[PDB]
């Protein structure tokens, strides 16, 4: 209108059954892994600051765990959903996506524990 | 079905490389200067 | 006829013609991966004797000296070149 309220909801239209329910509170390198294993979906996060213009930088990094969920849903696919500004404005964003494979890797821990280097 | 956003131009998607990308703690145990 | 007919519960009759409130539980085990598990109880935290002890599932004995290294604050466990069990949160 100087506020940000969000007012139309096009995830879906409604539904009947729900089966579970979460509830709590939500220049950027946001660096996310997602898994899922024997229904048990754990996420793994790195929030760095970064100060870039474009395509992927280099550098290394761990990534720490974040939530496991003992759910028993087997996800074939997914999609990602953003927000818009009012006809409509979206933005110009950037965000990868590679699947990962079940390679085999060699870690280097330091007496402190961090992953200082792998090949 | 449903209204959706027009005037929508699909330019054909990129593709980039990775450097030194998806190293992540695989459990949740310490180690110290050790290789695994 | 109808289907329905009323109870006619009065305070003056045998405990039999009075309520009884039916309470059931059907729960399920080993299926439908699960998040209600049963109850738990705790014991004390002994050191520095050779005694049994059972960390998050991890079984074993041995002298429970105190610690002299910090891990990452989600690490449980702290282990050896050898792969054997020395260190826990
Ligand atoms: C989901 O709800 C619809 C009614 O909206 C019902 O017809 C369908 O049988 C339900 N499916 C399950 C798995 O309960
Ligand atoms: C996954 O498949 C299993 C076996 O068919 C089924 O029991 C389970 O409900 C499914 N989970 C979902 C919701 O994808
Ligand atoms: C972790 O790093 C700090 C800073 O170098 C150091 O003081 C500490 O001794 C280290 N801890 C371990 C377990 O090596």
């Amino acid at each position: 209108h100087k506020s940000w309220m969000e007012s139309e909801f096009r995830v879906y239209s409604s539904a009947n059954n729900c089966t579970f329910e979460y509830v709590s509170q939500p220049k950027n390198l946001r660096e996310f892994v997602f898994k899922n294993i024997d229904g048990y979906f754990k996420i793994y996060s790195k929030h760095t600051p970064i100060n870039l213009v474009r395509d992927l930088p280099q550098g290394f990094s761990a990534l720490e765990p974040l939530v496991d969920l003992p759910i028993g849903i087997n996800i074939t696919r997914f999609q990602t959903l953003l927000a818009l500004h009012r006809g409509w404005t979206a933005g110009a964003a950037a965000y990868y996506v590679g699947y990962l494979q079940p390679r085999t890797f060699l870690l280097k821990y330091n007496e402190n524990g961090t992953i200082t280097d792998a090949v | 079905q449903c209204v959706n956003l027009t005037t929508r131009t699909q330019l054909p998607p990129a593709y980039t490389n990775s450097f030194t990308r998806g190293v992540y703690y695989p459990d949740k145990v310490f180690r110290s200067s050790v290789l695994h | 006829y109808f289907p329905l007919q009323s109870y006619g519960f009065q305070p003056t009759n045998g405990v039999g013609y009075q309520p009884y409130r039916v309470v059931v539980l059907s729960f399920e085990l080993l299926h439908a991966p699960a998040t209600v598990c049963g109850p738990k109880k705790s014991t004390n935290l002994v050191k520095n004797k050779c005694v049994n002890f059972n960390f998050n599932g991890l079984t074993g004995t041995g002298v429970l000296t105190e610690s002299n290294k910090k891990f990452l604050p989600f690490q449980q466990f702290g282990r050896d070149i050898a792969d054997t069990t020395d260190a826990v949160r």
